[PDB]
RNA sequence: AAUUGAAGAGUUUGAUCAUGGCUCAGAUUGAACGCUGGCGGCAGGCCUAACACAUGCAAGUCGAACGGUAACAGGAAGAAGCUUGCUUCUUUGCUGACGAGUGGCGGACGGGUGAGUAAUGUCUGGGAAACUGCCUGAUGGAGGGGGAUAACUACUGGAAACGGUAGCUAAUACCGCAUAACGUCGCAAGACCAAAGAGGGGGACCUUCGGGCCUCUUGCCAUCGGAUGUGCCCAGAUGGGAUUAGCUAGUAGGUGGGGUAACGGCUCACCUAGGCGACGAUCCCUAGCUGGUCUGAGAGGAUGACCAGCCACACUGGAACUGAGACACGGUCCAGACUCCUACGGGAGGCAGCAGUGGGGAAUAUUGCACAAUGGGCGCAAGCCUGAUGCAGCCAUGCCGCGUGUAUGAAGAAGGCCUUCGGGUUGUAAAGUACUUUCAGCGGGGAGGAAGGGAGUAAAGUUAAUACCUUUGCUCAUUGACGUUACCCGCAGAAGAAGCACCGGCUAACUCCGUGCCAGCAGCCGCGGUAAUACGGAGGGUGCAAGCGUUAAUCGGAAUUACUGGGCGUAAAGCGCACGCAGGCGGUUUGUUAAGUCAGAUGUGAAAUCCCCGGGCUCAACCUGGGAACUGCAUCUGAUACUGGC
């Protein structure tokens, strides 16, 4: 199945590995899922401050 | 199998031939009365009644045959061998 | 085998325990054929912590039940008619 | 789960007197008072039947101290208790042992008041008690710890404490620092901007 | 059985044992000898087998409390840095398709000199360390503690922020 | 006193009303993931592969059953370590005890799992054709002999696992005989059936002085019971599918042998030709059932992890044996798949017991302690066994508490941010000044879970008896895993501890800049093509807080399957029309019946949970006393308008 990535910038290539959340986005039919950012494979949108819990990005040391 | 109750499988074993033998007997000795329903000589049958009742009850007491299944055999032999006798 | 005997509902550390009829081959807290009072290893002193159906324990036992040695050594504790 | 936070922002927010300020002087201001909660608290905020509904009950915890996960759990218990669930809410709310401590005077404010209480400096009926959450029966006596009585703190706290409005349904004292809850206290004898319509309001859907 | 002096016996390591870990009835003491010295380099096993992840990791934080190598994980989940008994980083790749994970793994170039060196003392000041100079910060299979570092120069300003504690290697 | 509680909003249009779907706010979880993370109480923790398992343990116990000595222990006729008085030796099983064996009992409990099972199951209510170890009530019995056999010994094949031939020996092992009724058979006559001893002792007398004998204690037999547990039977109810409409030869019934503990086609023989089914059989798909659990105003919908009852499985399939009870998780036999040891001839095994490994997966724990308590098996008992159980470990997974400071503080700093530059804001916030130290860290003191058991004393207890045994008081020494326990008191010092989502509308909460239909957000509507409250950053604000968000899933809202509670002229919807079997419904009056209906009673509806008022852990969660409730079913006795039958 066809998955949605979010935020400015991805890691993602060839292979790697996802882990697939869901919920769907309606511009694109037919992607009735997100890939969870930060999990596995999948690297964090770089330098994201804002809701960084989605997207997946650490504390950028407060 | 590596438990030392091993020695209770030995012992039933013990304990199923001889009984196998026991009731073996006891059936046999009843077969005797049966053939002598067929056969239809009803003093040979009163006999072999009277020969088979103490093995019977006996191994009753024993707890092989138990209870009333020796009260049956008597019963269901003596209505049958004075049924036509 | 009829066993009057004590089941731990309590809690952790803080037990409370149910004095009552069962078949011995039971288990704990398993089944059983009836409540007879009950048994309060805290209860700091105040009121209470204790209480049984003694005229039905000795029916039990009349009716051939065993007692376990806690239960006894709660029967006679409550003594018997003071 | 303490506030740990400006008190003054609060107080501004909901546009009233909260008393966490109280301690020397009271009565607010000093704060540019109702005039900026926030940097653009100049606003004229018309707010929905919802807002306000919130507004409320958002003021009645930030005039205790407690949250919402607790807050809930207190109105469940005053709607199952028979009798008016807003009354019978802030009777609970009331009943708080951190509560009953401020009333008393042992402290300035009902903040200052839980930091006695979780420091183990009351008691109730002569056992100690460490949880601010404690609930108050009638006939209880809460003291000031014989060990810790009269310190540079409580004795300031109850000099203005003599100096406000005074409860009814508790009695007081100066030098023995104890006092009893004699009854749980009528919805007559507290009121302030506070509606209780407007929070049993909010918990129905 | 049950052993006598001079022999060699077996426990079973559950992250509490280590190396040079002294065993008496009761003696307070341990023994001054074993080696132990430090890694150097290189890495990043990015592994095929697109995932999983544990086997390979599992696998890795289980060659690791043995002595030969040990791993290291920044704080970026991915990213899987091995460092490195001397450059035999090949029974990690063997063992990543022996023992008991089916993994497969190769390697790459890693900006690493140090190695690293694995730190704690007092509290506050190090929640300043460990929040500073975190890019940059790593922990460990056995769940602490590490730098990394991409030079020499800058493993010493790293220490020189100071003054909490060593150097540790500890394996 | 003990169910008295119901909210709507967004989106079709230029606009409107109605229809109708989509979406949102709530509650819920054995959850997972992202960011984060300080305590403690209690609970929870393979939901996926009933997939495969290295290693330890999970069931043994009685010498007051028996032959007995392989070990430690006391003492021995004699020598002695010899320190002539204590100790040391050859053997010695005489005593305590006990390896191996025989026998008794337990291994059918306890623990695991949900595979199978749409009814040999379960729940509810009745019933007739049975059995029941250990515990019990009652009445009597326990007389006398016999033949074997492990162990052991002699050979002997074995790598191991295991044995194989011969011979000897005991018992509460096994077998006759005697004795037999309140028992079985038989209408009666009369026939026929049993058993076991072992201990602590002790006045007579004592005989062949083994101990017979007296006695209490324990155990055996027979019959009738009590209690318990287990069979068996009937009805009602317990998923979906008609794109499954017919199923069935022991099938349905009878008679008669046989069989079982017991009815029975359970089996066999013969004889009738039935039996089931649209009130849905049959066949497929799925599924353990219940008490209950989440949601809901309720009616309902969903669900049956943890806890308790019932069932079933314990490598796949099959079968018996032993026994009260198994067709048996850690028994046996056979087959099947696999795996392991092998000196190659041959053997051995099944974690869905605890813990653990691999595998699978988004994801689910320590190869811990202790039998101190509770409870179970054996034992007269002490006692022994016990990953049941009690505890501990890990994890924010959840619920419930608590802390991360409390007061004071200025035209109100610097800095950040907006500014029509006059200022506003962050903001009493920080600093500063006073102050308190729970929780953590260190150090001291120290409850409760503990009750019994082990040695001595007294009881018209029984006795021939002060011994023995039991009993009840008494005296002494002693009995814990948790455990540096809970809890108490000091020491130090604000000291060690705040994050996450959100701010266009539903929806609480605003601007600057950047960007520019790019980058990108979005649960719905909808933002972005040059001033974006919607993107990204910043300031500020709002909402929760050791959590906050996202996903997933159940109910709600949804009167959106409408019994309560909806619809069909045109929005989705009246068969194209008619006849008509089954089914549903039926004018009116009397008599009768009294099933439905209704009233009263009596059983029953397990405990737990929910609810009510109390009680105990500092409060809470948690624990617990009592009561209601379990809205149901059945039987009996009444009422009779309506309903049904006559």
């Amino acid at each position: 199945v066809t998955s949605y990535i979010g935020g400015e910038g991805h890691n993602l290539q060839e292979h790697s590995v996802i882990l697939i959340r869901g919920g769907r986005v309606k511009d694109l039919p037919g992607v009735r899922y997100h890939t969870v950012r930060g999990a596995l494979d999948c690297s964090g949108v770089k330098d994201r401050k804002q809701a960084r819990s989605k997207y997946g990005v650490k504390r950028p040391k407060a | 199998n590596i438990k030392s109750a091993k020695k209770r499988a030995i012992q039933s074993e013990k304990a199923r031939k001889h009984n196998a033998s026991r009731r073996s007997m006891m059936r046999t000795f009843i077969k005797k009365v049966y053939a002598a329903i067929e056969a239809g000589d009803k003093a040979a049958a009163q006999k072999a009644f009277n020969e088979m009742q103490p093995i019977v009850d006996r191994q009753a007491a024993k707890g092989l045959i138990h209870k009333n299944k020796a009260a049956r055999h008597k019963a269901n032999l003596t209505a049958q061998i004075n049924k036509l006798a | 085998m009829v066993t009057i005997r004590l089941a731990r509902h309590g809690a952790k550390k803080r037990p409370f325990y149910q004095v009552v009829v069962a078949d011995s081959r039971n288990a704990r807290n398993g089944r059983f054929i009836e409540r007879v009072g009950f048994f309060n290893p805290i209860a700091s002193e105040k009121e209470e912590g204790t209480r049984l159906d003694l005229d039905r324990i000795a029916h039990w036992v009349g009716q051939g039940a065993t007692i376990s040695d806690r239960v006894a050594a709660l029967i006679k504790e409550v003594n018997k008619a003071a | 789960a303490r506030y740990l936070g400006p008190k003054l922002k609060l107080s501004r927010r909901e546009g009233t007197d909260l008393f966490l300020k109280s301690g020397v002087r009271a009565i607010d201001t000093k704060c540019k008072i109702e005039q900026a909660p926030g940097q653009h608290g100049a606003r004229k905020p018309r707010l929905s039947d919802y807002g306000v509904q919130l507004r409320e009950k958002q003021k009645v915890r930030r005039i205790y101290g407690v949250l919402e996960r607790q807050f809930r759990n207190y109105y469940k218990e005053a709607a199952r208790l028979k009798g008016n669930t807003g009354e019978n809410l802030l009777a609970l709310l009331e009943g708080r042992l951190d509560n009953v401590v401020y009333r008393m005077g042992f402290g300035a404010t009902r903040a200052e008041a839980r930091q006695l209480v979780s420091h183990k400096a009351i008691m109730v009926n002569g056992r100690v008690v460490n949880i601010a959450s404690y609930q108050v029966s009638p006939n209880d006596v809460v003291s000031i710890r014989e060990k810790a009585k009269k310190q540079s703190r409580v004795k300031a706290a109850l000099e203005l404490a003599e100096q406000r409005e005074k409860p009814t349904w508790l009695e007081v004292d100066a030098g023995k620092m104890e006092g009893t809850f004699k009854r749980k206290p009528e919805r007559s004898d507290l009121s302030a901007d506070i509606n209780e319509h407007l929070i049993v309001e909010l918990y129905s859907k | 059985e049950e052993a006598y002096p001079g022999d060699i016996l077996g426990l079973h390591n559950h992250g509490t044992i280590q190396i040079g870990d002294t065993f008496t009835q009761g003696e307070m003491m341990k023994f001054t000898g074993i080696p132990n010295f430090a890694p150097e380099l290189f890495r990043r096993i990015r592994l095929k087998d697109p995932l999983k992840q544990k086997q390979l990791l599992k696998g890795l934080v289980q060659l690791s409390e043995e002595g030969a190598v040990q791993v290291f994980r920044p704080i970026s989940n991915n990213d899987l840095i091995v460092g490195a008994v001397g450059v035999l980083q090949f029974d990690v790749v063997v063992a990543r398709l022996k023992s008991e994970y089916n993994v497969e793994a190769v390697y790459e170039s890693v900006n690493v000199a140090t190695a690293r060196w694995v730190e704690c003392a007092d509290a506050k000041k190090f929640e300043e360390f460990k929040r500073k100079n975190e890019s940059q910060l790593a922990l460990d299979g056995g769940d602490n503690l590490a730098y990394i570092a991409t030079s020499m120069v800058n493993l010493r300003l790293a220490q020189e922020r100071y003054p909490d504690v060593q150097f540790h290697q500890t394996r």
